[PDB]
């Protein structure tokens, strides 16, 4: 009977744990939309030249602290947690019925949500951040690419044309350093990992399949930035990506997003050169052979947006 | 002349506002004998006479408040803000009797959350410990203390002065105080806001503060208006949101608080239930087939899985799969029904009636009127919004902070708390021999304390392990030696704690291995891998070949340390050899067993390095281990730490390592032919014949004359032989007679 | 070069004292052009902190430099910026210039800078340098003059 | 040395003794006219006593030849008092101190 005869304060203390991993994680919390709802709302029982809503003012205060020059970009809560309410205003909310009434509805919504924030400086943000990370891995840029996503869902023309309107204005190399670098510490299919971590779960580790990859949810977010960079055959954009005629040097993110491929490619081989031997695959190696698909259908979707249009 | 007349000589009073600005700094970051000095020159009661002076110029009044704050309460309100982030509630009676003060509280009917920052609590904050001032008393430092000054008189006091000001600032008048509003604001406010974070204000001091804030929601059920509906500057707004912050965090520990009371309640319950319920599994069930599928999968289990599951009453509706009674799950469902109500998230041109809804008008407001300009009012609003908007998030992220004890140890963890208060008051101070001998004092009375290991999870919950390595890196980033090796031993010792405090210690093993006599931070890194077979496995190659690039350029060039004392001189440092080998012998032998992927990348980083098998065993030109061994011998009996001892032990540790990194025996009898070739190049590392022989040097044994142990030779340097004959040579029938 | 043509400069003590080898019309200039090369040293390295961190080596220089009568006025600004941008200057730094900082406060009359130099010097950037407050305590407060 | 006055008379015959909490009301200045510490702007009395000094020798001796109020003008020569080491921000090292004491004591 290990539950009683124990001392109160040690249930105390695993009843706690054990209901905050289970009961206070709530889902919905209903506050995303109407935190964005109520700050968008201007001059209320009162009144242009004045500086709009207090969103507008929170956007700048964080291109404020993006712009300031650094050696390097600390962690700040409050911007991830503000990132985040901002993207899942318009991703969370919009990501058999195929009427061309109720789908352009949804379109419309969308963009909507969308013009809340990118017109009040968003688009700028990102860009800024992004720069700012110095190609730098973490959650300050995680919350950054998915906000840009978010903004960008769907091929977003005017968020399109403002970033690379201040891309080419700023003319200030260092964006795509950044991106060629985070593209750069991506990982792969690792097969020297994969044994230990056999070894570990045949008897903790603290997670499951935390070693192998760890980052493919990054890698596809920052792929899909780069391809709604482009997603509505942006000509001009899709030259930017490869020369920069305003920068003096170019990055050609094309080569980096190829390079990638080809690594991709070999850690696949790899591990089908591994699993030969094998008649059945176990469920282990099945999980990490979906999740290496996954980035790799992302990468060919992201080669194939910098084509199309010829 | 008159301290008032400095309001039309300007020269003057830019002078007097610098020299108390430079009073205020030269005791600043708890400089508490400059602080009693100070008190000779600024007394009592000219900082009491200026704190009610209604003449005095703006710049002078602000710098004598800030001047009576940093004399007298800023240490004091550093160690209480900084005690304030973490919770640790005992379960004594008042507790007990404490509930979540909800909208349906003693007296309501579920719509009053009652008022923020008043009631009673529990969370263990040591006291403050003022001293009085004398300039008479005998000179005779322990940690001198702040200046005492009466805390009540100076409570009333502030009350008055803001109450006053909070009047006289509705007429408009065109002299107010200072000279403008925020000279008649500011100073008051921080004084108000720092008396309440130091938790001085009682009750009724905490109401007559909110009903001054704002008395048309802060009441008890163009009339004396609120501060909140007048209209102050930014500087006064930072102060406000100060204020208001203070409240919502008094709001969260008491959520946080009502959470661990309710919990002992329902801990309780759940117990009587379950002994009932084995009473019953006991005593009756002797008709069914033993009841295998209802005991073992409920009662077998450990304790942590014996809740988790036990808890998955709600939220599905249709999946139970617990011997939870239907009462007990609809009195938990009703509690957590409770607390989501208080956190705002209920009901499934009005004014506020709550904390929440009032500050997020306010910040909301306070935004749309103006084009705020200072950063920091803007990151505060901002803050202090999405914190109202966000409840549950930030329980959330405050309850792995919260623990739970019992009433019997609240007077050790009292003493506890206060040693790691004065470990984070010594952090911001520059280093010094009284500053590291208070530091190594209190480590030590930390390590002596039996709340250290008998809850580790608590220890892991304030960081404690985070602030000693922060110190570490202080000192280290040589000077202060000793503290070195204290922050090292109190590490080492942490480690040992727990199988949790070794692996969160396991996370700085790149910054203990890169910063590579007493305790060492190589010490700290390997006991944070030993016996643990997870961690070795998780270990990094770069981790590895650090060790292995260390060990190559401590055995080819010898450090002077040994050559500044009287030593031969000599090219190759076998001490610091056998110091980076001990470290190796733990992640590649664990348990007994050894791990094929850490023992095969050491071997073959030692082999692509041939320098760090030493000057014998590198290649040509090399004397052997016979040969070097017989050498170690001789040096032993002539002058030329002692050396000639160090000299076979590199040795045997270097030969012990090789051993132990040697492929298990089933591994070579199921094929695996990387085993057999990791043998074979041991094999021809070195010969059988050196190992029989260095088995067969002879050993030295009035009364007797015992050579000494540590300079001379010693059968520990055989046991290495003997293990590496057997882990790799083993015998049948050749070497079985001589 | 600008501490070179300010150490030649200062060699004579002043304008009219072994000044006038280079003629009588030079005499009016030189302390223009010691006061003009004080200024652009101070702005050369005003808010650089790599140049601070650099210039910190001629810290007893600087404060030798300040009893000049003409040179105070750029040398102050000089240190108070070295002071400011590089923090790390300060643990160098001995009692005997906190004695002569507060004899500069002594001799030229009460200025409100070197009270923001002092406290510059009392407190690093986010650590307290008790050796620098306790010496100023000691050094300033006592004699109530 | 010690060179008491009178200011105000006492008693005369209530001298303080052995093992006695003496409770006094002091305003200390130096030899310059410049007051450096005193009790009364604290508006609370110093108690001390005798055989655990815990104060400087001079107020010690100077303190004991009073009786229940007679106000006093103590002179505390150096190598009496805090002496050469002196006090930081406080007294300087080599200068002596006149004390306006008051034994209000009531035991």
């Amino acid at each position: 009977t290990p539950l009683y005869n124990l001392p109160t304060h040690r249930a105390c203390n695993m009843f706690l744990e054990s209901y905050k991993a289970a009961w206070i994680l709530t889902e919905d919390h209903s506050f995303e939309d109407r935190m964005i709802d109520d700050l968008s709302k201007a001059g209320e029982q009162e009144e242009e030249e004045k500086k709009p809503d207090p969103l507008h003012q929170l956007v700048l205060h964080f291109s404020r602290t993006a712009l300031t020059e650094k050696s390097k970009l600390d962690e700040d809560y409050l911007y991830m947690a503000y990132a985040d309410i901002m993207a899942k205003s318009c991703h969370l909310e919009e990501g058999v019925e195929v009427s061309f009434e109720e789908k352009e509805m949804e379109k419309q919504r969308l963009l909507y949500q969308q013009s809340r924030l990118h017109t009040r400086g968003a688009a700028e943000m990102v860009l800024q951040m992004i720069s700012a990370c110095k190609g730098e891995t973490g959650a300050m840029v995680s919350s950054t690419l998915k906000l840009g996503i978010s903004i960008l869902n769907g091929g977003n023309a005017e968020v399109q044309q403002k970033m690379l309107d201040y891309l080419k204005d700023k003319k200030e190399v260092g964006f795509f350093q950044s991106i060629q670098a985070l593209m750069q510490t991506c990982s792969v299919l690792d097969l020297n990992a994969f044994e230990r971590q056999n070894k570990a779960e045949g008897l903790i580790n603290r997670q499951n399949g935390e070693k192998v990859m760890a980052d493919d949810e990054f890698t596809q977010d920052l792929f899909r930035f780069l391809q709604l960079l482009c997603e509505g055959h942006n000509n001009d954009f899709q030259n930017y990506l490869r020369t920069q005629t305003g920068n003096t040097t170019t990055i050609n993110i094309i080569i980096c997003t190829v390079d990638y491929l080809l690594r991709l490619q070999e850690s696949i081989s790899d591990f089908y050169w591994y699993y030969s031997g094998k008649d059945v695959i176990e469920e282990q190696g099945k999980r990490n052979f979906s999740k290496a698909m996954s980035v790799a259908k992302q990468v060919f979707n992201s080669l194939t947006e910098y084509i199309q249009g010829p | 002349m008159d301290i008032l007349e400095l309001s039309e000589r300007l020269d003057l009073q830019r002078f007097h506002s610098h020299t108390l600005r430079l009073y205020r700094a030269v005791c600043a970051l708890g400089n508490n004998r400059v602080a009693h000095a100070l008190c000779s020159h600024v007394d009592q009661a000219q900082l009491l006479h200026a704190l009610e002076d209604a003449h005095l110029p703006g710049p002078l009044r602000a710098g004598y408040y800030d001047l009576l704050i940093s004399i007298h309460l800023e240490s004091a309100c550093r160690s209480r803000r900084s005690m304030l982030s973490e919770y640790i509630v005992p379960l004594t009676p008042e507790t007990r009797a404490i509930t979540l003060f909800p909208p349906g509280r003693k007296g309501g009917n579920a719509r009053r959350h009652g008022l923020p920052g008043v009631g009673v609590t529990t969370s263990l904050r040591p006291p403050h410990h003022f001293s009085p001032p004398c300039f008479v008393a005998a000179l005779p430092a322990p940690a001198r203390l702040s200046p005492a000054i009466p805390l009540e008189a100076l409570r009333d006091k502030a009350l008055r002065m803001l109450g006053e000001a909070v009047r006289d600032g509705g007429q408009h008048a065109r002299d107010p105080v200072g000279g403008s509003v925020e000279f008649q604001f500011v100073p008051v406010l921080k004084l108000v806001s720092t008396l309440l974070v130091m938790g001085i204000f009682g009750d009724e001091d905490v109401k007559q503060i909110l009903k001054m804030i704002e008395p048309e929601v802060f009441t008890e059920e163009d009339l004396e208006e609120g501060l909140l509906q007048m209209k102050l500057p930014e500087s006064v707004k930072l102060q406000m949101c100060n204020l208001l912050e203070y409240f919502c965090d008094q709001e969260l520990q008491h959520r946080v608080e009502s959470l661990a009371a309710f919990a002992e309640r329902y801990v309780d319950k759940l117990q009587a239930n379950q002994r009932s319920r084995y009473a019953l599994l006991m005593r009756a069930f002797t008709m069914s087939a033993a009841e295998t599928a209802r005991r073992t999968r409920e009662f077998r289990s450990p304790p942590q899985e014996q809740i988790n599951m036990l808890l998955h009453f709600k939220d599905e509706a249709d999946e139970e799969d617990c011997p939870l009674p239907e009462d007990i799950r609809q009195d938990l469902q009703d509690f957590h029904q409770d607390l989501l109500a208080h956190c705002g998230i209920q009901l499934e041109e009005k004014k506020p009636q709550s904390l929440q809804e009032l500050v997020s008008h306010m910040v909301v407001r306070w935004a749309q009127e103006d084009y705020v300009q200072s950063p920091e009012l803007v990151r505060a609003m901002f803050s202090l919004l999405h914190r109202q908007y966000d409840g549950l998030g930030e329980l959330l992220r405050a309850l792995p902070r919260a623990y739970t004890i019992s009433p019997s140890s609240v007077e050790d963890t009292m003493s506890l708390l206060e040693c790691l208060g004065q470990i984070r008051s010594l952090l911001i101070v520059q280093m010094g021999p009284q500053e590291e001998n208070l530091m190594i004092q209190s480590i030590g009375n930390i390590m002596n304390n039996k709340v250290f290991y008998q809850h580790p999870n608590l220890m892991r919950a304030l960081g404690m392990h985070e602030t000693v390595m922060e110190v570490m890196v202080n000192v280290l980033g040589i000077r202060f030696p000793k503290m070195v090796t204290s922050c090292c031993r109190f590490l080492c010792y942490f480690c040992r704690i727990s199988r949790q405090n070794q692996r969160s210690m396991f996370d700085h093993l790149s910054y203990l291995l890169e910063n590579s006599q007493g305790s060492t931070p190589l010490d700290v890194a390997a006991a944070s891998v030993i016996d643990n077979n997870e961690l070795a496995l998780a270990l990094q190659e770069q981790d590895l070949e650090k060790v292995v690039s260390y060990l190559a350029g401590c055995g080819l060039q010898s450090c002077p340390m040994l050559l500044a004392k009287g030593y031969p001189d000599i090219g190759w440092n076998p001490c610091g050899g056998e110091r980076y080998l001990d470290f190796l012998r733990f992640a590649v032998f664990v348990n007994g067993e050894s791990v094929e992927e850490n023992a095969n990348v050491v071997v073959r980083l030692l082999i692509r390095k041939p320098e760090c098998f030493g000057p014998a065993l590198r290649g040509e030109g090399g004397s052997g281990l016979l040969a070097a061994i017989e050498e170690a011998i001789r040096i032993s009996e002539d002058p030329a730490v002692h050396l000639g001892h160090a000299i076979m032990s590199f040795y045997a540790a270097l030969i012990d390592l090789l051993g132990r990194c040697a492929p298990e025996m089933h591994l070579i009898q199921a094929g695996k032919g990387e085993a057999l070739r990791i043998r074979a190049i041991l094999r021809s590392l070195v010969p059988l014949d050196d190992l029989v022989g260095i088995i067969s040097l002879p050993l030295q044994i009035g009364a007797l004359v015992q050579p000494k142990m540590s300079a001379s030779f010693v059968p520990d340097h055989k046991a290495s032989m003997v293990l590496f004959l057997d882990r790799v040579y083993g015998i049948e029938n050749q070497d079985f007679l001589l | 070069l600008v501490l070179n043509c300010i150490d030649r400069l200062n060699v004579y003590t002043t304008a009219a004292h072994f000044a006038e080898y280079a003629g009588e019309e030079a005499a009016e200039s030189w302390k223009e052009i010691v006061n003009l090369l004080s200024e652009l040293l101070a702005s050369l390295i005003r808010g650089n902190r790599a140049n601070c961190a650099l210039f910190s080596t001629n810290l007893d220089w600087v404060v030798s430099k300040l009893d000049r009568l003409e040179a105070s006025s750029g040398i102050l600004e000089v240190l108070y910026c070295v002071l400011i941008e590089s923090p790390e200057v300060l643990n160098i730094i001995q009692e005997n210039h906190i004695k002569s900082i507060i004899s500069l406060l002594d001799k030229h009359g009460r200025n409100h800078k070197v009270l923001d130099v002092l406290c510059s010097l009392c407190v690093c950037n986010g650590v307290a340098v008790r050796s620098n407050q306790d010496l100023i305590t000691e050094n300033l407060l006592p004699g109530r003059e | 040395g010690v060179e008491i006055e009178t200011i105000s008379p006492g008693d005369g015959r209530t001298f303080p003794k052995k093992g006695q909490t003496c409770v006094v009301h002091y305003t200390g200045m130096l030899q310059n006219g410049k007051k450096f510490d005193s009790s009364r702007d604290r508006n609370k009395p110093f108690k001390f006593r005798i055989g655990k000094q815990e104060v400087i020798k001079g107020f010690e001796e100077g303190a004991a030849q009073m009786s229940l109020g007679q106000r006093a003008k103590l002179t505390c020569t150096p190598d009496v008092a805090y002496g050469a080491t002196g006090h930081p921000g406080v007294i300087p090292p080599n200068a002596t101190l006149i004390f306006d004491v008051e034994l209000l004591n009531l035991e």
